[PDB]
């Protein structure tokens, strides 16, 4: 687009078009700061759903925080309202719906959506009137808060003049009911929006510590073995090097909330590429490349590679 | 009399000159001196201003 | 804490809460940028006190 | 350069300091977030040229994305027009030339470049 | 109330800027309502003076 | 604390930060001379009051 | 070294040697006020070095 | 004859009785440095004279 800086000259009157151009500049500064540590555009902080109203088949959100690839932040706890309830009755006889969150695009000729009277163009920025004033001693008068325009689009969501970010995936159970699947998660600005990962990686780390303990029990008990020249003992020495060098970094990262997962990928790739050259006959191509724009068929086969090497 | 300010003099002249310099009166820093409601808000194109001030809009008390 | 960023189109009377909630929201966005890679809160950059005032007991600060 | 920041309550005269200082503070916040594990005598994102005029003694630039070490962003697709044509009429030896993208330094009493007045030091300026 | 200069060449005027109400307290008091960060440590010395340990470290955003 | 003695040559503007620092350095020299002999937190020299007003509980200093 | 002393009148005007000699004169008075610090010559009050740089056959100062 | 510490503003008028009342303060400082162990009106170091004209009634100082 064309973003313009204003000049606050003395004697320059006032226009509402100034403040919008100012406030759509610090967001651009935030991207210019943040793109010193990013490959590919962003994803989900947290997303929680209410599956209790499923036998009356519907779907509604409870708590939803997602950043969007233009630098737009969504907050239901502080800034925005919850998206309206979804109606699944037209896809009542299929198997899989992949549900994305949607905001419409912005063009340089229109703006907000005036009461839906001209609704051929889906437009954002629905207004509201809440009166909150009390940072000096009174509450009374009334301001026009801004809210976004969020929906849910599930089965022909690929007809989007919209921006998409997937959040949930439904499958038919054997009793014909949809339920949330514990499966692969569309992308993450955290390690907290995926309890499946926090259940798997703790098992990974607790599995790693025991094999190292087993190895230490083999060699520390016999003082000749600490510097012997057995052909398995050299491999075991180099193997304790490969495990002791890479435990405390991962133990630091996995005792932790939100942190971007590319950093975790750079620490798991070293352990995999180290141990790959120890007891195998298979290609270096077993290492998966990182696809952030996908919903991550990278992170489970990586752990399936690592769980085989440790036994 | 009105306490005026700037007019910025185009050489700064308080470089401490070695080859030729003068003192008697003209000495300074970098800026001299020269001794000798009910109003609305942020609407469009042209009548926002009360010139330089903008008041008369949030006395909601007394 | 119910941060309300407002909009300006036309006819809006000026009112301090627009400016206040805008300034808070910029701080919150710049905080959420920093909380992506580091997972650390804030801390101390520089803290220098004065030592010649110690045995006559007082405590004066210089850079905080 | 101190950075002040104001309070609003119950009807105060809108003065341009109350907006300028607020813009400066939000520049400073983004730079302090940007230090945090970096170096910052920072540099250039993208620089693209126009190279046809070299059989003449001229040179012209088409795209400049530069971030100066004080943390000021210059983004020649957005809110900055390309600098004028460089001049090559006064060059003797042809390995000499090293080009630097200048930008006038701001002082705490100056302002903009009002045309019709002369100075030995320039500033950023009201254009359009 | 200070006099901030306009950054376009004109005269200055008198505005109202904000100033935080910081204070210095001690850890062995009550510190419920505040929002704290420790900065230094004092000990007692042989002649009966106060001096600073070189051994404490605060939480640090920088080395 | 820091004390910054200025450089004097044929370029500099006549800025007020030169003279305050240059005058501040001479006190440090004149005190490092006085600490060659004695060792002291400094004391009084003369302090004389006026016992006329004292039935009305007001005290004044003629010379200090 | 012929330490001159400048003269400020209503027609005297500004030079760097106006200030350099006046700077040197009050340095020179600091020896003339010492009648024991001229008895023994000029001294040393603090000098502290580092030892860890010695296996690398370097040497660096800390306080002087 | 009092001594006034001059005030170094910026954007004012310079007058030579800022320089003179600056310069006459440091000598008065060094006097009160010197009068803390020693207690007399001081005197002469190294007077030397000429003697050639002494058949006539003439003198000539050489170093004072």
């Amino acid at each position: 687009m064309k973003i313009y800086r204003p000049l606050w000259e003395d004697g320059a009157f006032l226009m509402p078009q100034q403040f919008q151009q100012q406030a759509a500049w610090d967001v651009h500064l935030a991207d210019s700061v943040a793109r010193m540590g990013l490959a590919h555009p962003w994803g989900v902080v947290a997303a929680e759903f209410d599956d209790s109203l499923l036998p009356l088949s519907r779907l509604n959100a409870t708590r939803l925080i997602v950043r969007f690839p233009d630098g737009t932040l969504i907050d239901t706890e502080r800034a925005d309202n919850l998206p309206p309830v979804c109606d699944l009755s037209t896809v009542s006889d299929r198997s899989l719906v992949d549900i994305v969150l949607a905001l419409p695009l912005l063009n340089a000729n229109g703006g907000n959506l005036d009461n839906g009277s001209e609704s051929e163009r889906p437009r954002r920025w629905k207004s509201e009137r809440v009166n909150v004033q009390e940072l000096a001693g009174h509450e009374q008068s009334e301001v026009a808060v801004l809210r976004h325009n969020l929906t849910l689009r599930m089965a022909h969501q690929e007809n989007a003049a919209w921006l998409t970010c997937p959040v949930t995936r439904l499958v038919r159970d054997a009793q014909g009911q949809w339920c949330r699947d514990p499966r692969f998660i569309p992308p993450l600005l955290t390690l907290s929006a995926s309890p499946s990962l926090m259940t798997e990686l703790l098992e990974l780390l607790h599995h790693l510590q025991a094999r190292r303990q087993r190895l230490m029990s083999m060699r520390r008990e016999n003082n000749a073995r600490l510097a012997d020249f057995a052909v398995a003992d050299v491999s075991l020495f180099w193997l304790l090097n490969a495990l002791n060098s890479a435990e405390p970094v991962l133990k630091e990262l996995l005792d932790m909330p939100y942190r971007h997962p590319e950093l975790l990928y750079r620490e798991l790739a070293r352990l995999a590429g180290s141990l790959l050259t120890f007891s195998l006959e298979h290609n270096v191509d077993a290492v998966p490349a990182y696809h952030h724009e996908t919903p991550e068929n990278v992170f489970p086969p990586l752990l399936s590679l690592l769980n085989r090497l440790l036994e | 009399h009105d306490r005026r300010r700037i007019p910025l003099k185009t050489p700064l002249t308080m470089r401490v000159h070695h080859p030729v310099s003068l003192k008697s009166r003209p000495v300074m820093g970098d800026h001299a001196t020269d001794v000798n409601s009910l109003l609305p808000d942020a609407r469009l194109s042209c009548r926002p201003a009360a010139g330089s001030p903008q008041l008369g809009r949030t006395a909601v008390m007394r």
